[PDB]
């Protein structure tokens, strides 16, 4: 128990799966080009009223 | 840095840097170049599938010149820049003296320490 | 009806004897093996081993141990003769302090 | 917005509570409307209403964990008053990395994330009282 | 020997060779003379 | 040889058209090795015109 | 100490244009003149280092483990054959180059001035033994070992950087001696803490630490045997040789931030013995023996006492020969049955009547018989830490115990009774091999004869 | 050599080679008939280059010297077990079928590039087409899983569909019985041993898939049994052929400087040749790969750049 | 202020959020490119025609010849795009996928 | 694509970057971004497949709006302060709006959704050029409009950037996408320490752009497009396999060789200020962009996948391609660890 199997769970698996699964929710996107213009919208508009940068 | 000889925009080195030696013979960064350039002719031999270490010996010569020509050059503009750098702190050390004060070297037999002695 | 694979069984047993029992450990090459008896056998116990033996059997004072010895005796001798404490407290001089005072 | 960042930084630490309660459910709703946001235009939820409760979902969810956060920072603060010690945040984080477990309804990832979010917001209490800088000096 | 239809290569030409050793020893008497006028300069101005 | 060597189970990891499935993977297809995707027919414009009687 | 880097660059590519079977008598013979080169350094006298232009300079902390490194360089590259016999003239010169060149970066790296150029010289040391233990590793996880390796290496090592070039421009340059002459006491703020944490635990990773020791195991059975000796003896002992370095400076908080890492490492040093008594894969219980030592110069170390460092070097040393021996006993019984698992290769008394002694004499120093260096590190540390604490000095003895059951049982268990009677290939042991035996074992005696060269700066 | 766009551009042209003798005719038809009898009878009669039965070892004919080396290194194809048992597990059909396509490709690219080289025309027999075929007709016969054959129909999908078809095709028709009375008459019994459905298969699809699908682009002349033989008679119907159809007519000067420049360096044809799908007939492993590529290398003639190759020459290795 | 700068920056913003959401036609993506430089060209007229600076009246001429063959490119490239498809859709596009 | 026409267009590629160097007015940085784009649209399409159209669209759309919004921040600049050089701005929205248009362009994480779509279906030589090219030239224009940008944004799309082409990068397979994600990362890298001193940016800059070139150049030498062609390009091409090891190892930043040079003088110059925390989040994001190169250099070197035949018939003709200049560049990118002083070349 302790030393390989929970070890193996601390450090490698939780850092491990969650590069696991940002991974394939980041590259996992469709060639609809709408919703990328679409995220550049919400970028300019997050740019713009939510943290000021011209303030 | 920003110029500070922003007046010749590509002028490589000025009459400021013959004022300082140029780097000499058999210096050891020169040396490093030389071997890095037989290494390319080592390897320019390995990738075209003729031996290595033959039938490649203008190549591995001109290599070599090629390497040690660019490194002599950028060794004399790496000095200059050097140079440059340190007379401009100078400069600006001779320059303003009240910025800059003496700190009064307090010798050890009123310095105070704190202790904390490990066991 | 599928085998995913077409390479040979190998290796086999190929025994360093069977074929020189005279020869030493490594390969095949019966007179280079007596070559590297040679080399480490004589310069892995002969001029190595016994010379950094006798090297380390006596080098000069190593941390300058002798000469603490020697200076110890005499500096003992004289806090012997003048007939103050040997090895005063206060190494640094008592004089020569400066106590950061209330 | 900085503004309101600000605004929770503002409160004496200390306690004014109500108020960096509500402070800690604005920054983050403002979070999960942010999250929101981009879920919402890189998926196409198919169709406006399973949008309006992606983004309901989101926001109820981030708005909860700033909520609990700032629920049991106060009440840290209130019992132990001690402004230096960030402990009363990494009992912070990690109750709202359960609570974030409890929304997700897993347990796994629950731990997970009582662990990198108590010691990330110790962290963050830790550098600011100690005093490290917001992204620069920006100076030399 | 033991080629068919043509050695592509391996005859080399004579003005490649000729041409790479020519602009070599052209750059280290270059580069040699360089240093020469920097010495001079050094001393000259120092 | 005597030593492990990779093999055809550690090929079809590397290798498809992403590494990591997930429910949402299938939809992907590893490339053509020409980059070329030929087959369509587009025979819908075979636009008509009644060049007529009158 | 240039005159010892210089005839390693010239070296290396005369094993390049060696000819066929010719290779090997070459590099022995010129490395065994390396081995004499490098016992003429040894003069460091009183009361400073021996400096040399700003790169190098030369203490006891440094000058055993150098001694270390050049005389294990032949014994290591003889270890290295019969198991890539049959492999490429040209992968076999790559393979000699290579460990030629980690040995090169090694020197480099306990010959340094800064911890700049030692940070450098560090992750030098990293990059070749990758390649070496993934590519020859023999075995379907030497992947998952190489890359283990290196991110732990990596993902440990590099805020070590940070706080280096923090130190660096706090306090001028990364000179040993500066450092020495200018260094100031940092109180209990918390960034104090984050640099000391970030320093020490690289460092940690480096040792390893209880923590984060699932490193070590898979790195070593998944090796070849050249790798697994430098792996083993120069990795770790160069990660202490680093802390020892780098512990002068940060003096006042390490009181307050050691309590966790002493804890860590005695209950990870109890647990760790216990570990390497009843597993299987005979190769590990010596992988984890490493790991029980090293928790114990982990201890040694951070208590800060003259005794406790003069025995972590004693320990250091001695260990790295004991294990680099029986790792290459482990490999002769896998040249032998080919399984590296326990309990398959069995007798060895009535066949083999002299490896045995080797066995036996490795287990005995191993166990810390009395002339063992190993029994004089763990004598210094035990009085070290009773002075320390008064009372855990039973979790010292629990381990002396263990250590001495397991390492014995490991004797008695494959090499004490009776072959399985269908084993029927073992020849008797090569010349080879027992030429490995006493180039390990008699300057182990020898320097037990006079012992007062491996002893510390703090002599 | 020396050639490139370069070369090109400083040159004059590609284009002013043509034509009535640079051509690409191509005599195809069934085994054990159409071969380098009428073949070598029009490389006679009509002054036009010939090439010879683009078999195993034409990777070996192509370089160096023209020795066939063993199939260690040029197999592992075992024509003559393919022609004893066809029926093997351990994979005997599709390495034999897929060496044939690279060596027929092999030999094609260099008959495209002769003809691209100023001229004069070549004459070709069993192009890669036929080898389509014939793949097709043996697994008509049932001796390769289909997946293979999906495996092989990838590569030809890949790599012949930016290519340029022959010019004509001059198709041999013989029937069963009189095959099986040559093969006899020539006495190989390895050929005797084949079967007689086989060349049914061979016959029905070549005759079905492969002379409609040609559909009027490699403009043919199909001869039968009786009507063979007389290079006067094919030599007549080849300068009666006006050229009008095909893609050869136009293209127009660009694309065929883009065939001159890619198919020299044929390593550039050469990478679309294995894809690979990993293939359980076909993929050797690693240490037979080894083994076998260092024991091709202490070859004295392969041995690195055979221009560069010493105890071979060329005695220019400047000291 | 000159508060007809106001609606033409107005014209700006809205002539950018149309080229960023579209439905299904690269038609209407290019005709709100030509748009939005048909709007920084008013504001850059009016801006020079403000500061009496006619040295340089440069940014009108210019930057509508460049931004108009840059239309122009897009243009043959929709005509590729239509070429080598039935239509010229958003769909079918989803090829080439990530 | 007649050759002429081809150095036609090379040559106007190579005017359209030097306009851009080269001028004071904004109007002709301008018309250099954008002639570079009307010229790199046709180093495309080089073959005739639509994947190329595609990517195309998908470039000319997201360059061109990027142009278009540099031309409202020259013409909101103008209505305030009105002068043609290119020194520090007299707008913070005309900052914002600038520096969005040039995070546009070069790559960065809310706005390189295009980067690995127009990689992956063009050829080699389109991919290296726009590549060094189209991350070349708005460096030059961000090291002249450096004093007057807010912190904020480039420091969040520095570290936004590097963090995207981390946590992309160990899913794909393929390769360009690899190198299109390694883009990312290294200009996030050569953008995040702009604000403090450039040398170390545009120093990266040269470094970075050695590197794709000796890596491309080491696939121009094989037609290979996944890891299965690189395992079968180690067994029948030995000295592109250890070519391979060391300079994917330089792409992975390890001292002893020449890949450490650029990451760790920006630590220095980095932390010279009071910025600890930021630098070691950055560079642990540098230990995690570092785990695809491992499973590539594995695939490709370190361990030895089975290979498919007809490499038998492979071996008479040896690696007759072209090279761009490999050993050179190859050497040059490599074994530079000590010439660290060669910071100072650079201004
Ligand atoms: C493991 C994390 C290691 C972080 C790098 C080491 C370091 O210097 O940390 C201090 C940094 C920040 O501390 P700091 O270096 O800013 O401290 C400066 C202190 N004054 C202002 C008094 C001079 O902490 C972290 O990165 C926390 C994680
Ligand atoms: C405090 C100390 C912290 C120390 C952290 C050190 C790094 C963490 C451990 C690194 C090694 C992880 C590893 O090797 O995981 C194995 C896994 C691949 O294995 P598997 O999923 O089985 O794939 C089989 C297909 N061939 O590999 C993976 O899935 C790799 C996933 C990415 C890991 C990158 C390294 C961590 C970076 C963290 C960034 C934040």
């Amino acid at each position: 128990l302790l030393d390989l199997i929970w070890l193996e769970t601390i450090l490698p698996k939780t850092i491990s799966l969650a590069q696991m699964k940002m991974s394939t929710t980041i590259t996992s996107q469709k060639g609809l080009i709408k919703l990328y213009f679409l995220s550049f919208l919400i970028t300019i508009l997050i740019s713009t009223t939510l943290l000021n940068f011209h303030e | 840095m920003t110029g500070r000889q922003a007046r010749a925009p590509l002028q490589f080195l000025p009459d400021e840097a013959r004022s300082l030696p140029p780097p000499k013979l058999t210096d050891p960064r020169l040396a490093y170049i030389g071997f890095l350039g037989y290494c390319s002719g080592l390897i320019d031999n390995a990738i075209r599938r003729r031996p290595v270490l033959s039938a490649g010996l203008h190549r591995q010569f001109l290599y070599i010149t090629s390497f040690v020509f660019v490194g002599y050059y950028l060794l004399k503009r790496q000095d200059y820049m050097y140079a440059v750098r340190d007379h401009d702190m100078f400069s600006y050390i001779k320059s303003h003296p009240e910025d800059f004060p003496e700190k009064d070297k307090k010798t050890y037999r009123e310095v105070f320490e704190e202790f904390h002695p490990v066991r | 009806p599928t085998l995913r694979w077409q390479e040979d069984p190998e290796p086999e047993d190929e025994n360093l004897y069977e074929k020189n029992p005279d020869s030493h450990g490594y390969d095949k090459d019966p007179a280079v093996d007596v070559w590297n008896m040679r080399v480490v056998f004589f310069f892995g116990f002969s001029i190595v081993l016994v010379l950094g033996s006798t090297f380390v059997a006596y080098l000069p004072d190593y941390r300058m141990q002798e000469w603490a010895r020697r200076e110890a005796e005499r500096l003992v001798k004289y806090r012997e003769a003048h007939g103050l404490p040997l090895m005063e407290s206060n190494c640094f001089d008592p004089s020569k302090i400066q106590l950061p005072e209330d | 917005a900085k503004t309101l960042l600000h605004q929770y930084w503002d409160i004496p630490e200390g306690t004014e509570c109500h108020r960096k309660t509500y402070a800690a459910t604005s920054i983050g709703g403002a979070s999960g409307l942010v999250v929101s946001a981009y879920s919402v235009a890189l998926k196409t939820p198919t169709s406006f209403l399973e949008g309006v409760a992606r983004t309901g979902r989101y926001t109820f969810t981030a708005a909860a964990i700033g909520a609990i956060f700032g629920l049991t920072s106060c009440i840290s603060a209130q019992v132990r008053e001690k402004p230096d010690d960030p402990l009363n945040y990494l009992i912070g984080g990690c109750a709202g990395g359960l609570t974030l477990g409890a929304r997700t309804r897993s347990y796994g990832i629950g731990a997970a994330a009582c662990a990198y979010m108590g010691l990330t917001a110790a962290l963050v209490k830790m550098g600011q009282l100690e005093g490290w800088k917001v992204f620069a000096e920006p100076k030399v | 020997k033991f080629y068919i239809q043509e050695p592509p290569h391996g005859s080399p030409n004579w003005l490649k060779v000729g041409l790479t050793l020519g602009t070599s020893a052209f750059l280290w008497i270059y580069l040699i003379k360089q240093h020469n006028e920097d010495v001079l300069e050094y001393k000259r101005r120092n | 040889a005597r030593q492990w060597q990779p093999d055809v189970e550690w090929a079809e990891q590397y290798g498809g058209a992403v590494m990591y499935p997930t429910k949402e993977t299938a939809h992907w297809k590893p490339p053509p090795w020409n980059d070329v995707d030929p087959p369509k027919d587009t025979l819908v414009s075979n636009l008509t015109l009644n060049f007529g009687p009158q | 100490m240039l005159k010892y880097i210089i005839p390693t660059m010239m070296l290396m590519p005369l094993t390049w244009l060696s000819k066929n079977s010719m290779i090997w008598i070459n590099t022995t013979l010129h490395s065994l003149l390396i081995s004499l080169t490098s016992l003429l350094l040894l003069n460091q006298f009183g009361d400073n280092s021996l400096n040399f232009s700003l790169t190098f300079f030369s203490d006891s902390l440094s000058t055993p483990l150098l001694i270390l490194t050049m005389w294990l360089l032949p014994l290591m590259l003889m270890a290295s054959q019969h198991h890539l016999s049959k492999e490429n003239l040209a992968r076999k010169k790559l393979f000699i180059s290579m460990l030629i060149l980690l040995q090169l970066f090694l020197i480099m790296t306990f010959t340094a001035t800064e911890l700049i150029f030692f940070y450098i010289m560090f992750e030098a040391t990293l990059v070749p033994t990758l390649i070496i233990i993934t590519r020859w590793g023999n075995q379907t996880e030497r992947l998952n070992a190489g890359l283990y390796f290196l991110f732990y290496t990596l993902a440990g090592s590099l805020p070590l950087l940070v706080a280096l070039i923090y130190i660096q421009n706090t306090m001028g340059s990364l000179n040993f001696l500066i450092l020495q002459y200018w260094v100031q006491p940092m109180p209990n703020s918390w960034s104090n803490t984050f640099m000391w944490l970030a320093c020490m635990m690289a460092f940690m990773v480096k040792m390893p630490l209880y923590g984060l020791h699932l490193w070590l195991p898979k790195a070593h059975v998944e090796a070849p045997i050249a790798g697994s000796m430098v792996l083993a003896a120069i990795l770790l002992k160069l990660g202490g040789y680093g802390m020892m370095r780098i512990t002068l400076l940060l003096n006042p908080i390490t009181d307050f931030m050691a309590y966790p890492f002493i804890m860590l490492s005695l209950w990870g040093m109890i647990m760790t013995s216990s570990i390497c008594l009843r597993q299987t894969d005979l190769k590990s219980l010596i992988a984890y023996s490493s790991v029980s030592h090293m928790a114990l110069v982990i201890v040694a170390i951070l208590i800060q006492t003259p005794w406790s460092y003069m025995g972590a070097t004693a320990l250091m040393i001695a260990h790295g020969l004991t294990s680099s021996m029986l790792f290459c006993l482990a490999n002769s019984n896998y040249e032998r049955v080919h399984s590296r698992t326990m309990i398959l290769a069995r007798g060895l008394q009535t066949l083999l009547p002299l490896m045995a002694a080797w066995w036996l004499l490795a287990s005995l120093t191993n166990l810390a018989l009395p002339p063992s260096i190993n029994l004089i590190g763990e004598l210094f540390v035990v009085m070290s830490t009773f002075s320390w604490s008064n009372i855990t000095i039973i979790l010292m003895g629990l381990n002396m115990v263990i250590t001495a059951l397991y390492s014995l049982y490991m004797l008695i268990t494959t090499q004490r009774g009776k072959h399985t009677h269908h084993i029927n290939n073992i020849l008797p042991s090569f010349t080879r091999e027992n030429a490995l035996m006493s180039l390990h074992m008699l300057p182990l005696l020898l320097l037990s004869l006079n012992p007062k060269i491996i002893l510390g700066p703090l002599y | 050599l020396q050639y490139g766009p370069l070369a090109y551009i400083l040159g004059e042209k590609t284009t002013k080679k043509m034509t009535e003798n640079s051509k690409l005719i191509t005599v195809d038809g069934n085994i054990c008939s159409g071969k380098s009898k009428l073949a070598k009878e029009v490389a006679e009669k009509l002054g036009l280059k010939h090439f010879p039965e683009a078999g195993i070892h034409y990777a070996d004919s192509t370089t160096g010297d023209g020795k066939p080396l063993p199939v260690r290194f040029s197999g592992n194809c075992s024509l003559e077990k393919f022609y004893d048992d066809p029926k093997s597990n351990d994979g005997n059909s599709y390495r034999l079928q897929a060496w044939l396509y690279a060596s027929r490709l092999l030999q094609y690219a260099d008959a495209l590039e002769h003809l691209l080289s100023t001229g004069q025309g070549v004459v070709l027999e069993r192009s890669i087409y036929s080898d389509f075929v014939f793949l097709e007709a043996m697994y008509r016969q049932g001796f390769i899983r289909k997946q293979c054959v999906d495996h092989y129909n990838q590569v030809k999908k890949v790599t012949v569909c930016e290519y340029l078809p022959p010019h004509v095709v001059i198709y041999v028709d013989v029937p069963v019985s009189e095959v099986q009375s040559r093969i006899q008459k020539k006495g190989n019994p390895h050929e005797m041993k084949i079967t007689s459905a086989y060349l049914q298969d061979i016959e029905n699809v070549y005759k079905g898939t492969f002379l409609p699908e040609m559909s009027e682009k490699c403009e043919v002349l199909q001869y039968s049994a009786w009507e063979a033989e007389d290079a006067e008679k094919v030599v007549e119907d080849i300068q009666y052929l006006k050229y009008d159809k095909g893609p050869w007519l136009d293209q127009d000067d660009r694309k065929l400087h883009n065939l001159r420049m890619l198919v020299q360096d044929k390593l550039e044809v050469l990478n679309y040749t294995s894809i690979p799908v990993f293939l359980p007939e076909v993929t050797i492993g690693a240490h037979q790969s080894d083994r076998v590529f260092q024991e091709f290398t202490e070859l004295p003639g392969r041995k690195y750049r055979a221009g560069y190759n010493e105890d071979v020459g060329d005695k220019w290795i400047w000291l | 202020m000159s508060l007809v700068y106001m609606n033409i920056m107005m014209a700006f913003t809205v002539s950018l959020t149309g080229l960023l959401m579209y439905r299904s036609h690269l038609m209407s993506s290019l005709l709100c490119l030509e748009g939005m430089m048909l709007s920084l060209f008013i504001l850059a007229t009016l801006m020079i025609l403000n500061s009496h600076f006619t040295l340089a009246s440069m940014m009108p001429i210019i930057l509508l010849v460049f931004a108009a063959c840059e239309a122009a490119l897009g243009l043959s490239l929709l005509v590729m795009v239509s070429n080598t498809y039935g239509t010229d859709y958003v769909q079918n596009l989803n090829l080439l996928q990530c | 694509m007649n050759p002429i026409i081809l150095i036609i267009i090379l040559m106007t590629v190579m005017l359209g970057t030097i306009i851009v160097m080269i001028s004071t007015h904004w109007l002709l940085i301008w018309i250099g971004f954008e002639m570079n784009m009307l010229a790199i649209i046709p180093i495309m399409m080089k073959k005739h497949n639509p994947r190329a159209t595609e990517a195309s669209t998908k470039y000319f759309l997201t360059q061109s709006t990027a142009s278009m919004l540099l031309m409202m921040a020259i013409i909101i600049n103008l209505m305030f302060s009105g002068q043609w050089t290119v020194m520090k701005l007299f707008n913070p929205m005309a900052s914002m709006l600038m520096t969005m248009a040039l995070a546009m362009k070069l790559g960065m994480a809310p706005f390189h959704f295009w980067v690995p779509e127009v990689t992956q279906g063009i050829p080699l030589s389109s991919g290296l050029i726009l590549l060094t090219w189209q991350k070349l030239a708005p460096m030059s224009v961000l090291y002249q409009i450096l004093p007057s940008i807010n912190l904020d944004l480039i420091l969040t799309l520095s570290i936004l950037s590097i963090t995207i082409g981390g946590w992309g990068g160990l899913n794909q397979t393929q390769l360009r996408k690899i190198m299109a994600y390694s883009s990312i990362a290294h200009m996030g890298w050569m953008t995040a320490v702009l604000l403090y001193n450039p040398t170390m940016t545009l120093l990266n800059l040269i470094i970075y752009i050695i590197m794709t070139s000796t890596m491309f150049t080491l696939f121009m030498a094989n037609s290979t497009t996944t890891t299965l062609s690189l395992s079968h390009t180690w067994n029948k091409a030995p000295i592109m396999t250890i070519l391979v090891l060391i300079t994917l190892l330089s792409m992975g930043g390890l001292p002893p060789l020449s890949g450490f040079m650029p990451k760790w003088m920006i630590i220095q110059e980095m932390t010279k200020n009071d910025s600890i925390i930021l630098p070691t989040l950055m560079a642990i994001t540098a230990l995690l962009n570092l785990y695809f190169y491992m499973r590539l250099t594995y695939s490709t070197a370190l361990t030895m996948f089975p290979s498919t035949n007809n490499m038998k018939m492979k071996w008479q003709f040896p690696t007759t391609k072209r090279m761009t200049l490999l050993p050179t560049m190859t050497v040059l990118s490599t074994m530079l660890l000590p010439l660290t002083p060669i910071l100072s070349i650079l201004e």
